[PDB]
DNA sequence: ACACACTCTCCAATTCTCTAA
DNA sequence: TTAGAGAATTGGAGAGTGTGTTTTTTTTTTTTTTT
């Protein structure tokens, strides 16, 4: 029965029901639906039966046109500002955060090779106010998750054992696999967590041989962080959240609150962001591989006379393919490759 | 009555005119009469659909559509010609009457009725369809009776009886009763004669759709499949496999009178005619490749081109490739007369600095081995990665699953010490055993072991000693093979090479895509798959006094010579340097152990244990 | 309703029957038997398959034609069991020796049967009821060999061999205790005063109860049927079951199983935890009545042991037949059996002389001894192995594994203090409480192997105080009190503190051991791996050479077979040589001195701890065990000196 | 289909009665 | 007073018919993963 109908204290009422040839296979759990059907009795106390109903009625990708507005943003002059301005609008300053989101979402090209070897496509990023940017990014995003260090189960965030015949179940890193996670408290992670995640990030993998379960879980997801150690080598970028104390922000939020208690928008941009992902995966130009390998030992080489390692500058490939996603170039080229180590300035 | 005569008289002349299936039929004879005079190949044959469709028409729909009026017939006419070829004289009492006739099977296009569990719908009903998913359970091997035979007493006269079940049958016929007859028609008490009577297996399995294929974390489906004779036990869990067979149902689905106001449905099965698997290792080699391995094994340096073409996405770190190599190959394996085992496979650990390819390279032999379970250290308890207790039943862990193959740990630093322990039997003996309440058993664990660790302080400190660096008990470090340090050491055009070399493997494109569209000479990889499944199978080094020569002379001044080596020496080390020696012989192809094996192998171990070459 | 023909009329085969009881030999063979029975001096006629083939081929040599009879017993075995049985019946001699008849309740039963019959005058009952004998068929030998000399698993058990006459190989898992089943019922008519007889064949019956005799019916006598024990038949029964062996079972597959029965004198053969071959009938179990007419097609199936063959004699086994004698005989005129014995053990192991020998002592054993006032003192002898890694401890633990009889191997890691024990299981699905033994009690009589015994928790370890001096185990839990035997040598190895040894510290550090449990070792062998340019040659020389040929390497000794071996240690196990006075006094001072050196010790870097009145007692058992192997009934001081010897070398790797 | 509980039916065993020697 | 011919009453032999059957703790010993 209806949710919005039960009289109060009491668990909701049920009946089964009946139906064949094409009115079966043509509803799944969970939708509301209306019915018309004959209602009827059958055998399975003194003189008496269960009652049944015998159904006879039920009720219950882009176009041209969209992508062609999507190719005039593309075209756009400023489109890179456009998206981070998009960002989290009430949230004030914070420019890198937003830039950092955007390539989150974006994310860079997943490759592999003769030898079978096969190469990320993921980004992880670790911010250290921060509150709302998690929720912004599970609406935006077209796959997401949301929790908190402990987890939903006794799986916490990766997986786990349980127990009688033992079983195994995982946690919200196998549940997010495709899309997106986000997670509101980093250091309130378990400790079987804190050695699992290793895995669940380098490998995309979270592999388990304990009380005769052999298995491995697929693990392959971007993700977002937030606390407040060398856990912190395992994200692409890490910043730390900065506040400003206007209070015409703060009077604007309550005006604001007390309205409900008396650029690009969300749906859009989620849409455009899916068209990007389904269309484009572009490669480095040449001049960019000189560029980043001169980079790459001029820092090792300042850094000797005086750290920086291959786990890294494959990060910045990623990077710097996610900025170019964004115009729908098939080559990354220099303009790229500048702002990537531009904003390759966690520290 | 009539057309059933009709029907044998037409696949009569389908076997006549396709004369690949006569020579079929006669070599399993001629090859059963040969060995039965000293295994034997069943009375089986798979017939292309295709040139039935080409043939006739008209039967070739009705075996798709109609099986059980065009099955039994056909059938018939393939055991009249085994028949009517010459066979051996004098048989036994049980080969006279045998109750055996031949069977078919089928493959090739089955265009609409290639089906899943999902998709099998009360339409298909009594057609003939193929059917793919993964067996979740399997009954026990039972026996079936189908024919019994009596001898009368008095008059000497033997008497038979058969049985039907609605299983045994593609057509339908009154079900019999199991009772064995005691009494003669003409009162004569009767004897039953076992070993002229015939029974034959029967298993009943399940298969489920991929869990690939599931939509919306909805329940899934599931179908149960019936085997008989020839077809049992050539599956168990967890394969995917392909299945033919005839779509049934079964039973009086509560008509005969029930509780149920006949709500219920029928019963519905699979009766399987063949049974295929799925890939998801092995390969069979044809001609040429026995002729191309051959060949190539006479180059200069099969050796040097064979390790550098191991994941050569990698660069760097030869020695290790070369390492993985000849563990891929292994020793020999020796069981002496008195009972007594002497071990063969080689075991590889590597340490080192943070970022320097462990777990990637580590990785490729998970995808180049035959056989290959993957774990991380921390993820794996010492019972669940040896053997664990259930219900009393005992259920194997992940070195007792790979048996005749390769186990990759990695972050084996994070094991615990209670957890190690479990090990120390299995990388020497090669056995799992348990003594707990209730249970006593041992169980086999052949494999070779490789796992990667990082070191104590976070990166290797050249200014402390290796124990201190490596935390790991004397008596645990003896029982690898090759131990190999690695770190990240800075320097200028070592920086340049690598970041040069990853950043043109970023650039690479498959073949079949335009730019932007999203997804010396080197053996490719599945001509090497073939090269060390061939050179495993086929040659076995003998050892040679030349070679003999060597390897004493190295194994006692190494263990005397005062040095810092960064391993203990033992009398496992002489063990390693005869497995290295009859491995590197194995890739030459050579029947024996030579002087330039002995060496090659002395000048490895030399660089991994003493750092230097 | 329909027929056919075979090849085979039965009677030409009961004819060959009938000539082979009558004619063969190695008097003819089987008359002989045939006597004994009728004197009543044997109960059972084992037909041996190697004689009827002899006899074939002697038929044919002499030019004439014979039908195969082997394979005919092979192919169909159950029908042949009642032709022997009828031929035996018809060619039975008549007894060579009084008997006193008038103890058997039948004969004077048919007796007056007969005489009722006789005065009435003025088949009778089944033949089942006074074969007084049991018949069995023994497999083809392989090596004049057929598919019954060729082992099978018991996967390879198909559907096609119902009916045959096979063998198998594998593990016994249970065994039920006797129990009597019916052959022949009979029955007592109140009324007419007449006896009837029932014959049983299925696993059920119904029993009579009309007096059907047609002289009571012609007397219109409606009499009621009585049953009796006193007239009846029965034979012993017992149910087993049989499992196959852990190191055949393929990947990823469980193990199964086979149902086995006996009847007759061979019960009471099997026992569980026995590796043995098993001959038999394989058949099916037919179901009875309403369950037969919905149960289906499906048939259950069973065993029906004939002959039975163990692959390792036990020692309590052993009689001195001449074929015996004449090999230790060998030995004995050979001499120096010390030595060629403890060098013929795992000859593919260089050096370890003397570890060698004190296993061998370990394998014989002391005396058990029983005072008169009712306290017992331990026979059997513990030993442990202590060393560095890499000198073939677990390599030779796991070689004398294969020369007990009864034998069990165990790893500290993989073991429970209770499964090592035994364990008090809730195991049925009615709530039931069992007992079942653990390790060391399958090891009962013989000797337990623990590998890494260093790891095994401190706890666990304690379990084995009990059964190391007491040879017994105690339990008292949830509805179970009893005490069970545990008769078992231990044999233990372990690494030292740290892994390899440490010089810095004592011996005692390096050790590790609780002083309770170092104690209940007899002897302690401290072995370590120190290098050296010479030795090293030596064992790289020998073990190349044993990878070149798998022999090891020889120029002066032949070592003697495990078989021969354990014929002689099977022998000297009977011997209980008693000690002596002048023995006496020798070992009595002996004792004072170790006690006196180690009390001035305790505090030294050379100290082992304390010698206590175990170790007096040690001494006496290792000297016994050296007057065994002589085959001696004399403890002598050549053999004190020798324990003092043996007890004094294992502390010398100490010294470099 | 295989032991049971219960119902139905026909046939001859039995005792009673009448008659005459 | 015996006995033998005819009639009536009762018993149970035995033939027939329908039927039923397979098939949430609470307490206590032991292994395993989890803090
Ligand atoms: N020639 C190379 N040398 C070193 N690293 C390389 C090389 N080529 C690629 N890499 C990259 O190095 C990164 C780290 O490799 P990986 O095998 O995970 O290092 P690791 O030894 O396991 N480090 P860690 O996980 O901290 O123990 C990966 O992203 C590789 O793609
Ligand atoms: N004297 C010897 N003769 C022959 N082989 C030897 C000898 N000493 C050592 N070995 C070899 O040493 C190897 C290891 O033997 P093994 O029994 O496993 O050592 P272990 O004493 O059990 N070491 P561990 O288990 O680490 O304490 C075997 O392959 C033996 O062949
Ligand atoms: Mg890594
Ligand atoms: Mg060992
Ligand atoms: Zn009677």
């Amino acid at each position: 029965e209806i949710p919005e109908l039960v009289p109060v204290g009491e668990m909701p009422r049920n009946l089964t029901m009946t139906c064949d040839r094409y009115l079966t296979n043509k509803v799944i759990p969970g939708t509301r639906v209306t019915i018309v059907g004959i209602y009827s009795i059958y055998n399975s106390g003194v003189a008496i039966r269960t009652p049944y109903i015998k159904i006879l009625g039920i009720q219950s990708m882009f176009t041209e046109e969209e992508e062609e507005e999507f190719l005039q943003l593309s075209r756009n002059p400023k489109l890179y500002e456009i998206l981070t301005n998009s960002i989290a609008p009430s949230i004030f300053g914070n420019e890198d955060i937003k830039k950092a989101i955007v390539c989150l979402l974006m994310g860079g090209s997943k490759k592999i090779l003769p030898d079978g070897m096969r190469l990320r496509g993921d980004i992880n990023v670790l911010l250290l106010a921060k509150s709302q940017l998690l929720k912004f990014v599970e609406k935006v995003s077209p796959i997401a998750v949301y929790t908190s260090g402990k987890g939903s189960s006794a799986a916490g965030l990766t997986a786990s054992v349980q127990r009688r015949e033992f079983y195994l179940e995982g946690g919200a890193m196998v549940l997010a696999d495709g899309g997106v996670v986000c997670i509101d408290e980093f250091d309130k992670m378990r400790d079987e967590d804190r050695v699992a995640i290793h895995e669940a990030m380098e490998q995309q993998t979270i592999s388990i041989a304990k009380a005769g379960i052999t298995t491995v879980l697929n693990s392959r997801t971007s993700v977002l962080a937030a606390a407040n150690t060398t856990i912190l080598s395992r994200f692409d970028m890490i910043f730390i959240v900065k506040d400003d104390h206007n209070e015409e922000r703060d009077i604007s939020i309550a005006n604001h609150v007390i309205n409900i208690h008396t650029e690009i928008s969300i749906e859009k941009m989620k849409r455009y962001i899916t068209y990007c992902r389904l269309k484009c995966a572009p490669r480095l130009s040449p001049q960019a591989a000189e560029k980043l390998s001169s980079n790459f030992v001029t820092i090792r080489k300042q850094l000797l006379i005086n750290p920086i390692t291959i786990r890294q500058l494959e990060a910045i490939i990623r990077i710097t393919e996610s900025l170019a996603k964004l115009e729908l170039s098939p080559i990354a080229q220099e303009r790229h490759v500048d702002e990537a180590i531009r904003l390759f300035q966690a520290s | 009555d009539a057309v059933f005569g009709d029907r044998v008289r037409r696949f009569q002349e389908f076997l006549d005119t396709f004369t690949s299936y006569r020579d079929s039929v006669r070599s399993i004879q001629v090859y059963n009469s040969n060995n039965a005079a000293n295994n034997i190949l069943p009375h089986r044959i798979i017939i292309s659909l295709d040139d039935l469709r080409e043939f006739d028409r008209s039967f070739w729909s009705g075996i798709l559509v109609e099986p059980a009026y065009f099955i039994p017939p056909a059938e018939k006419a393939l055991t009249d010609l085994a028949d009517s070829m010459d066979d051996v004289p004098h048989p036994n009492a049980s080969a006279v009457s045998s109750r055996h006739p031949w069977k078919l099977s089928f493959k090739g296009s089955f265009g609409a009725h290639a089906l899943s569990p999902r998709t099998l719908t009360a339409q298909h009903l009594n057609k003939l369809v193929s059917v793919e998913g993964i067996v979740t359970k399997t009954s026990l091997v039972r026996p079936k009776l189908i024919r019994s035979v009596h001898y009368a007493a008095k008059t000497g006269r033997f008497h038979y009886r058969d049985y039907t079940d609605a299983t045994t049958t593609l057509t339908t016929r009154i079900p019999t009763p199991a009772i064995y007859p005691t009494e003669d028609t003409e009162g004569n008490k009767l004897t039953t004669e076992y070993g002229y009577s015939t029974f034959i297996d029967h298993q009943r399995i399940t298969v489920q759709e991929m869990p690939e294929m599931a939509p919306a974390g909805q329940l899934p489906r599931s179908i149960d499949v019936i085997l008989d004779d020839d077809l049992v036990d050539k599956t168990k869990p967890g394969d995917r496999v392909n299945v033919v067979g005839v779509f049934k149902s079964l039973g009086a689905g509560g008509m005969n009178q029930s509780n149920s106001n006949t709500l219920i449905g029928f019963k519905t099965l699979i009766l399987g005619n063949t049974v295929y698997p799925l890939h998801a290792a092995r390969q069979m080699l044809t001609d040429f490749d026995i002729r191309n391995i051959n060949k190539l094994s006479k180059k200069k340096d099969i050796f040097d081109i064979l390790s550098q073409s191991l994941a050569p996405s990698i660069y760097g770190h030869d020695h290790i490739k070369k390492a993985i190599l000849l563990m891929l190959m292994g020793g020999v394996e020796k069981n002496l007369e008195n009972g007594s085992h002497l071990r063969g496979d080689i075991n590889i650990l590597m340490v080192g600095d943070p970022s320097t390819a462990k777990s990637q390279l580590l990785r490729f032999v998970l995808n180049t081995a035959s056989l290959a379970i993957a774990t991380t250290g921390r993820g794996s308890s010492g019972v669940g990665l040896t053997a664990a207790v259930t219900t009393r039943r005992l259920e194997a862990g992940a070195m007792v699953l790979a048996d005749r193959g390769v186990v990759c740990i990695d972050e084996f630093d994070k094991m615990t010490d209670v957890d190690r322990v479990a090990i120390h039997e299995v990388m020497e003996q090669q056995t799992v055993t348990i003594a707990k309440a209730g249970i006593h058993t041992t169980l086999n664990a052949r494999c070779s072991v490789i796992a990667a660790a990082n070191p104590v302080f976070g990166q290797y400190d050249v200014n402390r000693d290796p124990h201190q660096n490596i935390a790991l008990p004397d008596s645990l470090l003896s029982r690898f093979d090759l131990l190999f340090v690695v770190t990240d050491d800075i320097n200028e055009i070592r920086d340049r090479s690598i970041s040069e070399h990853v950043l043109r493997t970023h650039r690479y494109l498959p073949p079949g895509y335009l730019e932007g569209e999203p997804v010396p000479k080197l053996v490719t990889i599945p001509f090497l798959r073939k090269y060390v499944q061939y050179a495993k199978e086929r040659v076995i080094p003998q050892l040679t006094q030349e070679a003999i020569n060597v390897i004493v002379k190295n194994y006692t001044d190494l263990r005397n010579d005062d040095n810092t080596k960064k391993s203990p020496i033992t009398a496992r080390t002489l063990e390693t340097l005869i497995r290295l020696a009859t491995a590197h012989a194995k890739v030459r192809l050579s029947k024996t152990v030579n002087k330039v094996d002995a060496k090659v192998a002395a000048n490895l171990l030399r660089f991994a244990l003493l750092g230097e070459d | 309703l329909p027929s056919i023909q075979l090849p085979v009329d039965y009677n030409n085969l009961f004819n060959e029957i009938t000539d082979f009881l009558v004619t063969f030999k190695q008097g003819p063979k089987y008359m002989a038997m045939l006597q004994k029975v009728a004197n009543r001096e044997l109960n059972s006629v084992i037909i041996d398959l190697d004689d009827i083939l002899q006899y074939q081929n002697e038929k044919f040599l002499q030019g004439t034609q014979a039908d195969d009879l082997v394979s005919a017993i092979q192919q169909n075995a159950n029908h042949f069991t009642e032709l022997f049985c009828r031929a035996i019946d018809n060619n039975m001699p008549l007894p060579t020796k009084e008997i006193d008849y008038k103890d058997d309740v039948l004969d004077v039963i048919l007796n007056q049967r007969r005489l009722r019959n006789e005065r009435m005058l003025s088949e009778l009952f089944p033949p089942n009821l006074t074969r007084r004998y049991f018949l069995y068929f023994k497999p083809l030998s392989q090596n004049c060999a057929a598919i019954s000399s060729k082992p099978l698993s018991v996967r390879q058990i198909k559907g096609d061999f119902l009916g045959q006459l096979i063998t198998v190989r594998g593990i016994i898992t249970r065994v039920s205790d006797v129990k009597p089943a019916v052959e022949v019922i009979a029955y007592t008519c109140d009324q007419c005063g007449y006896e009837v007889f029932q014959e049983v064949n299925s696993r059920t019956f119904t029993p009579l109860s009309e007096c059907t005799s047609e002289e009571c019916s012609q007397n219109q006598t409606k009499g009621q049927l009585f049953m009796s024990t006193r007239a009846s038949k029965f034979s012993a029964f017992q149910e087993c079951k049989i499992q196959e062996l852990s190191q055949q079972v393929p990947v990823g597959h469980i193990p199964r199983s086979l149902n086995i029965h006996v009847n007759g004198t061979l019960v009471r053969s099997l026992s569980p935890g026995d590796i043995v071959d098993v001959t038999g009938i394989f058949l099916p179990a037919p179901y009875t009545g309403f369950k037969a007419l919905k149960a289906g097609l499906l048939t259950e199936t069973y065993l029906e042991a004939q002959f039975v063959r163990q692959h390792k004699k036990k020692f309590a086994s052993f009689s001195l037949t001449s074929d015996v004698e004449e090999r230790v005989m060998e030995l004995i005129t050979s001499g120096d059996v010390y030595n060629r014995l403890a060098k013929s053990i795992a000859p593919e192991i260089y050096g370890n002389l003397d570890v060698k020998k004190a296993l061998l002592l370990l394998l014989v054993g002391g005396v058990d001894k029983r005072v008169g006032d009712g306290m017992k003192i331990r026979g059997d002898i513990n030993v442990c192995l202590m060393g560095d890694p890499g000198v073939a401890k677990s390599q030779l633990l796991k070689a004398i594994c294969k020369i007990s009889p009864r034998g069990v191997y165990t790893t500290g890691k993989g073991s429970s203090g209770v499964g090592l024990t035994a364990a008090v299981m809730k195991d049925p699905v009615t709530d039931e409480m069992i007992l079942e033994g653990g390790a060391l009690v399958l090891a009962d009589n013989g000797i337990c192997c623990i590998d890494e015994f260093d790891k095994m928790d401190e706890s666990d370890r304690t379990a084995i105080h009990e059964v190391m001096e007491q040879q017994t185990i105690s339990i008292s839990k949830a509805g179970i009190n009893t005490t069970l035997n545990a008769r078992t040598s231990i044999l233990a190895a372990a690494n030292p503190l740290y892994g390899r040894y440490n010089p810095r510290l004592s011996p005692l550090d390096n050790i590790n051991l609780p002083a309770a449990l170092l104690s209940r070792f007899d002897i302690l062998f401290l072995m370590l791996d120190i290098p050296s340019r010479d030795d090293d040659e030596k064992l790289a020389e020998h073990v190349t050479y044993v990878h070149m040929h798998n022999k090891q390497p020889d120029l002066d000794f032949t070592p003697v077979e495990p078989s021969k071996m354990r014929e002689y240690i099977a022998y000297a196990k009977t011997k209980r040589p008693v000690m002596s006075e002048a023995v006496n006094d020798y070992v009595v001072q002996a004792y004072i001195r170790l006690r006196q050196d180690s009390k001035r010790e305790m505090d030294s870097k050379f100290s082992f701890g304390q010698a206590t009145p175990r170790t007096l007692l040690g001494i006496i058992r290792l000297s016994q065990a050296l007057a065994k192997l002589r085959l001696a009934d004399m403890v002598d001081i050549d053999d004190v000196e020798e324990a003092l010897r043996l007890v004094r070398v294992s502390k010398e790797s100490l010294y470099q």
